[PDB]
């Protein structure tokens, strides 16, 4: 039959449901749909509209010349309602909240995930994929995680800060990790502008493949990071090191080549596919008092690169700063250490200060006077300054705008005055390239950050005026992202999305690059409504100090206050995490449709149930505060696994899947308990990795096959850069489940490390001597690929070695269409061990006499009727080609693999190491006689055809 | 003639009135006063208001007596059987026979526009015994239906507009077409008596009162179809139509109507008491078959229709009690006299139960297409008190609130589907000047959200959020969003639902915005017209009308003065103004 | 014993609100091992008993 899908004429088949056919077509959500049960209603998200109405098109099956609208005005309502409704009774986090508070919204779980287990240089992988520099941000970023981390509702926040110093000095020192570069996209994009806006810029679109050129006017790059953060909180051969990291990737770097003095914007955009103005707030902005001009009255800018940059600055013993910003820290420390006594002026209170909190601290240890609450009048002197009359000030209820008190006379008798009140970049240089700006800061949108001409984006101190590194990087991250939509000619469909998807989510869905954006930069993220007395449960646990230099010895010296923790504490500190984020994140399908439907948390609000966690199992958690009721868990438990480990409990609001009353998932008996959390599609019933830190990582799962029994499952190993973490069942295996023994107990993540002779873990030295000394059998378990055991064969035959195996026999006449098309079976072999054939047994006649198939265990005959014969081994069926025989009862033997049947031998025997499955490519033969491809989840460390 | 039998009406109703007393008190009297008089049980007659009934029958004229109680029952004997004179203050029914037919007065005109056709034989014949069931005609429909055959018989309903009376109006015909049309060889058949409305008991008066009725009505169904087995879906709790069903299930297989060869036509069928523990959602077809088959009922999608595939895959036919009621009548009387009544798109009658602020409540057999104000004020006989119906809600719990100003719709089911409500089970609460609509949508929503099972989002979610949203508008800190997320959200929870009881949840709130915003907006500024809501009142004593009562703070939880009210601490509970004397304490606002 | 009821219905699992409702009577709850004898009998899993048993709210599992 054929139907008309939005206007569109298309053909489906009449017995299978509507929703596959969409989904395969369009984007049709739901979550409680698959094959392998009869359609099932609860979650109501497949609404398709159709000439009687609004209908699930799970439950529609194709009908002649029936009109189907997916995304109408109520189908995009009665979807972003129900999503409403589901997300109004979830629990959980998506994510931690020190991502939401990080600026630039890094992964921060996982690289202290990764920092625990010990891959400092993975970590920093993680790290670079939101932020450039994490040295430098480690030794100054202001810490915007660690204000909102949920160890601050428990003991303090974790050190995210130090440890990402840690991992990003060891991967300085042991060897910089330097990211994979696409192959080149045609354009060039210009930079204006060397500090951390123009990095992060620079290195986010060298990543996406555009050659970007940096033009900046000082001869270094860092910009401020260079010329303004002071040595002994930055050192430069450590910015050395971490430009370099950036620069490495393959960005020229234009140093003295100003705009303005060198080259014309107009030529520049000529000359250029897009441009980025992060030329940052380089003019320092005048207080606006009466005699200002007096000489000993320098900007607090101007004084910290002529600092920086080696040059000498005559300052007097009396000093007072005026600011708040981190620009007054740093010349009131920088100052202190050249030889002065130090006062520094502020507007404002001590908590509405801009500063870096713990520098302010530092600056109070090292001897820095603060004035609060006070401004200058007027500086007072002949042609130097000599004192400066100052008003205290409070500010009152409206902003609370700093308004002075009406008369103090604050006259204070010092010989410098330094002023570093804000920033700006010069008004007359904005306006002579057509740039428009208010008070120096660039207008700009503030999605796009593109300004009144075509081409140009801004960011950093320019747009934002007083920022900070890891602002600026994200804006230029931001900026780079605008710059490749704008190179393809997306950027007005983007903007549009970004204010709102919920109105072109075909658009959305048609273009990779839309729904890529839309998820970087928009996503829907749950929030827990947490306070103190939702972590009373939690260990408390001390968080690691970091002895600085002694203030004394600090206050005369331009070396570095705080160093890097030790690598003793780093593992310690790193497992304080609590793990707030969603261990299903990147899995989750309620946040992806709350992602494209513009699903608000806070739409529908009230009771929602509160559910207990389940972790008593070895190995399965079953979270119910984050379960929508799609049943399928249920259906699978109660319909192909029939082991009933869980069902529906209570009706209504109130209704929850549960093992039943007075019992957890522990005691449960079954051997399917595993399939459950890739069952699941909202994260309600995850798997307990086995690591210390599981901290969600994007994982890519890879094809393989199992090796527990004979059978050989396929399964996909969820891989992130070498980490074995997990194994989950694919759609399009014949299987499709794997049991908990092949999940949990892991027999493709394991081997044995050493080759064995009588008991004794000797070297391979000690091997290869017993194995050329004697002239022993070749005897081969089942654990090898095909293309190991062609090669042994080979070696035998053309050394003249006998060729055995552990195992002997012939049959397996049985295959898969057989076992499911036949109606009798005879049951000889044990049900419980090959835990398989519950599935594919699940109601069929078990008869003695009359049988049309039955299932014998190895080592059996073929007969007549169709046969199984189960071994335990993965490649058992390995010898339907080879005829690799049995034991050829020689004097000593060398075995590749350890198995039961060892024992039996005659003799000393070397069991060879038949290395790990998951690391081996290759194909095997199962039962049913198909060959199933086996791919290597990570490169091999050591090859068992080179032994 | 001489007075041959004494008779009182046993049903649900009857008991809980107190019919057990009197039926007892008969029976001494009978046995005090040596009298071989008959003294059977019937069934409810129809008069709920008037409970207990007692009958005095002769061979020509059957005189019912309301109200009796065991104090009046030796006077009615005394005068009536003994010395013989009707006591006509008493006398609240009078039934004799011309022509053939049956001729009643009625006291209040209860009956004048009614049209008894499933209810006929309730309160005259004996429910227990099949033997005045046979010789008050019945059964002979059976016989009729066995000389037939079963084609004829489908097409014989189809021809009668006989739509079903389970809620939805579907043509009972087309659903026997297809459950006989449907591939298999092994078919059964469901009476669904599983009747969840609180306020609605006329599928158990049927089954009850005449349940041989029911019993042919399944039997010719059976016979139509082609099933082997039948069953009757009837709640646990429903103790006294069980029994009776079982008594008469074995009455009917002792005389050749149940068994193997009923009637030597060659067709043998077992009826089988399916009990369910007591849902409003297995009441619907597919929780039904899921509830008898041993799993929990939670309802499928429909479009695999439960004449498909029903019990254990079989195909099945599932009706209502009313509607297996109404088989016997059009097999006797033929379809033309069916289609004799009702309106062109409902014929038939309609069994609604009176409830609500009317006087002559009860259940009323009325013809279709009858208008709504007939009903209300000369059948019901208007409000208890002679105040103006404010409203009537039609449907139960899940149905719509139709105000006084529609009373001119005729009550069928296209008029009533259109106007904003459904018949669903099948009552009428009635609803005046007293009765805050806000608190009534409340009331509905919350019964929607407790029997909701919980499958699909839209009940289980928004059903909830609506209950949320009228529980914050009734305390007063509603706005005009949270009316606007309700006008948004109602349509979207009726459209959105798998099952009916979702489908027909948002219909209370829809009608009561449709009809009477004006509480809607009133009770944004903490002010409740109907002065029920208890945060938006309060309750104070005037000085000026007040008494000595002594009780009025005592018999209230909570000397010869005006007393004190602590409006502070008060409950706002009500156990004032009812027990007071004269009129001494106005509610006013708080 | 008192789980002698359990063998008057049929060892199928559509006796299972009946039986419930039998040791409703019986008992005035649903106890631990009787609902583990129907759950053996009937050969139908224990998870799906008590989902039967919690949807009506007419069953009680306290011994009250
Ligand atoms: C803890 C902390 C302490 C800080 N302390 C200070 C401090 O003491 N002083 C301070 O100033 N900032 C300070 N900052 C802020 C610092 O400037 C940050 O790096 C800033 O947020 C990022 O600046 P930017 O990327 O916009 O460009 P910047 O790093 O400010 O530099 C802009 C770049 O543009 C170049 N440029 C300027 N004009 C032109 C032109 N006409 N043509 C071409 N190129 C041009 C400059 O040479 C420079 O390389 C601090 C930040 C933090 C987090
Ligand atoms: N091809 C077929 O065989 C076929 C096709 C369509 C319908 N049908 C049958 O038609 C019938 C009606 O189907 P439908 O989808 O129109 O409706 P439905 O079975 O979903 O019933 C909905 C109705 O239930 C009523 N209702 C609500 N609460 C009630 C209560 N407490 N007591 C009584 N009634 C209540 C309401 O009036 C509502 O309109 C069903 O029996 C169905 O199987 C069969
Ligand atoms: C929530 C709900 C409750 C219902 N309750 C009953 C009921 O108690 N009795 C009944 O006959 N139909 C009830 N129905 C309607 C049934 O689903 C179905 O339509 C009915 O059995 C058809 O009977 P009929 O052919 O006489 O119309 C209910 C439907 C819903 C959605
Ligand atoms: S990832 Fe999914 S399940 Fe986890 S908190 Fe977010 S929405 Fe809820
Ligand atoms: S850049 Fe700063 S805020 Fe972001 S994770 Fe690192 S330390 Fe935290
Ligand atoms: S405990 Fe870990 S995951 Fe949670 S907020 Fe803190 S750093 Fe993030
Ligand atoms: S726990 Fe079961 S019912 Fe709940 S969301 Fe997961 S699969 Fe669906
Ligand atoms: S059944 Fe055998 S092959 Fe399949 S996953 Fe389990 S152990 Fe591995
Ligand atoms: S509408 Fe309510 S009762 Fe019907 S299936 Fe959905 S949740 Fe269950
Ligand atoms: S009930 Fe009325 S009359 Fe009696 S004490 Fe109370 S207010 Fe006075
Ligand atoms: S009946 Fe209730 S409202 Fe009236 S006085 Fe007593 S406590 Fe107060
Ligand atoms: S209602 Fe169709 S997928 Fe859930
Ligand atoms: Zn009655
Ligand atoms: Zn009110």
């Amino acid at each position: 039959v054929k139907i008309t899908v939005n206007g569109k004429e298309f053909e489906a088949p009449k017995d299978k449901s509507l929703i596959e056919f969409l989904r395969e077509i369009t984007h049709v959500p739901g979550f409680c749909y698959t094959e392998a049960f009869d359609p099932y209603g609860s979650c109501r998200l497949c609404l398709v509209q159709t000439p009687r109405g609004i209908t699930t098109s799970c439950t529609l099956k194709p009908m002649e010349g029936l009109s189907i609208e997916t995304l109408s005005d109520e189908i995009i309502e009665m979807r972003k309602t129900a999503l409403e409704l589901i997300l109004s009774d979830h629990y959980g986090d998506c994510i931690g909240p020190c991502q939401n508070g990080c600026p630039a919204h890094s992964d921060v779980q996982g690289y202290l995930a990764l920092i625990a287990m010990g891959r400092y240089h993975e970590a920093v992988k993680l790290m670079k994929e939101k932020y450039i520099l994490p040295a430098v941000l480690g030794r100054v970023c202001p810490a915007f995680c660690e204000e909102e981390c949920r160890r601050n509702l428990v003991e303090e926040p974790l050190a995210i800060r130090q440890l990402k110093r840690f991992a990003a000095d060891y991967d300085l020192e042991n060897g910089p990790w330097m990211p994979e570069i696409p192959p080149s996209t045609g354009k060039r994009i210009a930079v204006v502008g060397g500090g951390p806006a123009g990095l992060a810029c620079a290195y986010y679109l060298r990543t996406m493949g555009h050659d970007v050129t940096i033009f900046d006017a000082m001869p270094h790059l860092g910009g401020m990071m260079r010329y303004g953060i002071p040595p002994y909180r930055l050192p430069k051969d450590v910015l050395d090191k971490d430009i370099a990291t950036v620069i490495n990737t393959g960005i020229e770097v234009k140093t003295n080549t100003a705009l303005g003095k060198d080259i014309a914007l107009e030529e520049l955009r000529e000359q250029y596919d897009a441009v980025f103005l992060g030329v940052g707030a380089w003019k320092s902005r005048k207080m606006g008092i009466e005699g200002e001009d007096l000489d000993g009255v320098i900007h607090g800018t101007e004084f910290l690169r002529k600092v920086n940059m080696g040059e000498k600055v005559e300052l007097g013993k009396r000093v007072i700063v005026v600011g708040g910003g981190n620009t007054a820290m740093d010349v009131a420390r920088t100052a202190l250490r050249l030889g002065a006594d130090v006062t520094v002026v502020y507007r404002r209170s001590k908590s509405e200060m801009p500063a870096n909190s713990r520098e302010v601290e530092e600056a109070e240890e090292e001897g820095v006077k603060f004035m609060f609450l006070t401004n200058p009048v007027k500086i007072i002197g002949k042609e130097k300054v000599e004192e400066v009359e100052l008003i205290k000030m409070k500010l009152g209820e409206p902003r609370r705008r700093p308004m002075p008190i009406e008369g103090s006379e604050f006259r204070v008798k010092v010989d410098n005055v330094i002023l570093a009140i804000g920033q700006y970049c010069d008004e007359e240089f904005l306006r002579t390239i057509g740039i428009e700006a208010k008070r120096g800061r660039v207008l700009v949108d503030e999605v796009t950050l593109q300004t009144n001409k075509e081409g140009v984006f801004a960011g950093g101190d320019l747009v934002l005026g007083p920022s900070t590194v890891i602002e600026s990087i994200a804006t230029g991250r931001r900026a780079a992202i605008m710059i490749d939509l704008y190179l393809k000619g997306k950027l007005e469909k983007a903007r549009e999305v970004l204010l709102d998807p919920s109105k072109h989510i075909e658009e959305v869905i048609y273009d990779e690059d839309l729904y890529r954006v839309l998820f970087d930069l928009r996503p829907y993220n749950h929030w827990k409504k947490v306070t103190e007395k939702d972590y009373e449960h939690v260990e408390r646990k001390p968080r690691v100090k970091v002895k600085l230099l002694d203030p004394e010895i600090r206050k005369s010296n331009f070396k570095e206050v705080e160093p890097t923790m030790d690598e003793e504490t780093v593992l310690t500190e790193a497992q304080r995490c609590m793990s707030c984020g969603c261990m299903e994140v990147f899995r989750c399908k309620l946040r992806e449709y709350a992602t494209l439907y513009d699903a608000k948390q806070d739409a529908f609000v009230g009771e929602q149930n509160k559910f207990e966690i389940d972790e008593t199992h070895p190995n399965v958690v079953l979270d119910n505060n984050k379960c929508v009721l799609c049943g399928q868990c249920v259906n699978f438990t109660h319909e192909i696994a029939r082991e009933g480990i869980v069902d529906y409990l209570f009706r209504g609001f109130k209704t929850y899947i549960g093992p039943q009353l007075g019992e957890r998932l522990e005691d449960q008996k079954g051997v399917f308990i595993g399939e459950l959390t890739d069952i699941c599609p909202v994260g309600a019933i995850t798997e307990k990795l086995p690591f210390v830190k599981p901290g969600p990582w994007k994982t890519q799962p890879v094809k393989t096959v199992c090796n527990g029994c004979s059978f050989a499952c396929e399964m996909n190993i969820e891989v992130y850069n070498d980490i074995l973490v997990r194994a989950s069942s694919r759609k399009d295996s014949w299987n499709g489940y794997i049991c908990d023994y092949c999940r949990f107990e892991r027999p493709w993540a394991q081997d044995i490390a050493q080759p064995i002779l009588k008991g004794n873990a000797v070297s391979w030295e000690d091997a290869e001597k017993f194995l050329e000394e004697k002239e022993c059998a070749l005897i081969l378990t089942p654990s090898l690929t095909n293309e190991e055991i062609m090669f042994l064969k080979e070696l035998a035959e053309r050394k003249g070695i006998p060729i055995g195996s552990t195992i002997d026999g012939e049959g397996s006449t049985a295959t898969l269409e057989d076992i499911r098309n036949a109606k009798r079976v005879l049951l000889k072999v044990n049900i419980e061990k090959y835990p398989l054939l519950k599935l594919l047994l699940k109601g069929k006649e078990i008869v003695e006499e009359g049988y049309e198939v039955a299932i014998i265990e190895g080592p059996a005959e073929p007969m007549d009727v169709p046969t199984l014969i189960l071994h335990d081994g993965v490649n058992a069926t390995g010898l339907i080609k080879a005829g690799v025989t049995g034991i050829p009862e020689a004097k000593a033997y060398v075995v590749i693999g350890n198995s039961p049947a060892i024992s039996k031998l005659k003799g000393e025997y070397l069991i060879l190491p038949s290395g790990l499955w998951a690391e081996k490519e290759g194909t095997v033969t199962n039962a049913f006689g198909m060959d199933l491809k086996v791919k290597k989840a990570r490169k091999a460390h050591y090859d068992v055809k080179s032994l | 003639s001489e007075i041959k039998a004494i008779a009182v009406g046993m049903n649900s109703c009857g008991i809980a009135a107190g019919a057990r007393e009197t039926y007892e008190a008969v029976k001494e009297e009978l046995e005090k006063r040596n009298l071989d008089i008959k003294l059977k049980i019937v069934g409810c007659v129809g008069m709920c208001y008037r409970e207990p009934l007692l009958d005095i029958i002769t061979d020509n004229e059957i005189i019912t007596y309301g109200h009796v109680t065991p104090d009046r029952v030796p006077r009615i004997i005394e005068e009536h059987v003994i010395n013989g004179k009707p006591i006509e203050d008493w006398v609240v029914k009078k039934d004799w026979w011309e022509n053939g037919q049956r001729k009643t007065w009625d006291f209040d005109g209860y009956f004048v526009k009614q049209k008894k056709i499933v209810l006929e034989n309730s309160g005259y014949i004996d429910p227990e015994n099949i033997e005045e069931y046979i010789a008050a005609g019945g059964y002979e429909a059976l016989k009729k239906a066995f000389k037939m055959k079963p084609e004829e018989i489908i097409d014989f309903i189809t021809k009668s507009g006989l739509r079903g009376r389970g809620g939805a109006g579907f043509p009972t015909g087309l659903k026997w077409k297809f459950t006989r049309d449907a591939p298999g060889d092994e078919k059964y058949i469901v009476c669904n008596a599983d009747e969840g409305d609180p306020g609605a008991f006329m599928d158990r008066n049927v089954l009850e009162g005449d349940p041989h009725r029911v019993i042919e009505g399944m039997i010719i169904g059976a016979y139509a179809i082609g099933a082997t087995k039948g069953f009757i879906y009837v709640r646990a709790e429903y103790p006294l139509a069980i029994k009776r069903l079982r008594i008469a299930l074995k009455q009917a297989r002792e005389k050749g109507f149940l068994g193997e060869n009923i009637l030597g036509s060659g067709f043998s069928f077992e009826i089988v008491i399916k009990e369910g523990a007591g849902a409003f959602v297995c009441g619907e077809e597919t929780a039904l078959i899921a509830s008898i088959e041993g799993k929990r009922g939670m309802p499928r999608p429909r479009p695999p229709y439960p004449a498909q595939k029903g019990l254990w895959g079989r195909p099945t036919n599932i009706n209502n009690v009313e509607t297996w009621a109404n088989v016997p009548w059009i097999i006797k009387h033929g379809w033309e006299a069916y289609a004799a009544l009702g309106t062109e798109k409902s014929k038939g009658t309609k069994v609604f139960a009176l409830s609500g602020k009317i006087k002559h409540g009860g259940n009323v057999e009325v013809p279709m297409g009858i208008t709504l104000r007939e009903i209300l004020y000369e059948i019901g006989g208007g409000t208890k008190t002679g105040k103006k119906i404010k409203a009537v809600q039609l449907g139960g719990p899940s149905g719509g609130c139709i105000p006084d100003y529609l009373f001119n719709t005729p009550v069928d089911y296209e008029s009533v589907t259109a106007t904003g409500a459904i018949m669903g089970s099948g009552g009428m609460v009635v609803m005046d000047e007293d009765t805050c609509m806000v608190d009534v949508a409340k009331f509905f929503l919350d019964f929607t959200v407790k029997e909701s099972c919980g499958k699909c989002t839209f009940c289980r979610l928004g059903t909830k959020r609506m209950w949320e949203l009228l529980d914050k508008i009734t305390k007063g800190e509603g706005a005009l969003e949270d009316i606007e997320k309700l006008e948004k959200l109602a349509p979207l929870v009726k459209t959105g639902s798998l099952c009916g009881l979702g489908q027909t949840a948002p219909n209370p709130v829809l009608t009561t915005l449709k009809y009477f915003k004006d509480e809607y907006l009133a009770h944004i500024e903490g002010r409740c017209p109907a002065k029920v809501c208890k945060p938006l009142i309060k309750y104070v004593i005037i000085t000026e009308k007040c008494t000595g009562c002594t009780a009025c703070a005592i018999m209230c939880p909570v000397r010869g003065k005006p007393h004190l009210i602590n409006q502070e601490a008060c409950i706002k509970c009500g156990t004032c103004y009812e027990v007071c004397r004269f009129n001494a304490i106005e509610i006013t606002d708080a | 014993i008192q789980l002698e009821y359990i063998y008057h219905y049929e060892p199928n699992p559509s006796s299972l609100i009946p039986l419930l409702q039998k040791t409703q009577e019986t008992f005035g709850y649903l106890p631990k091992e009787a609902l583990e004898e129907i759950s053996r009998y009937l050969k139908v899993p224990l998870s799906r008993v008590y989902g039967v048993a919690t949807f009506y709210a007419q069953f009680r599992f306290e011994p009250l």
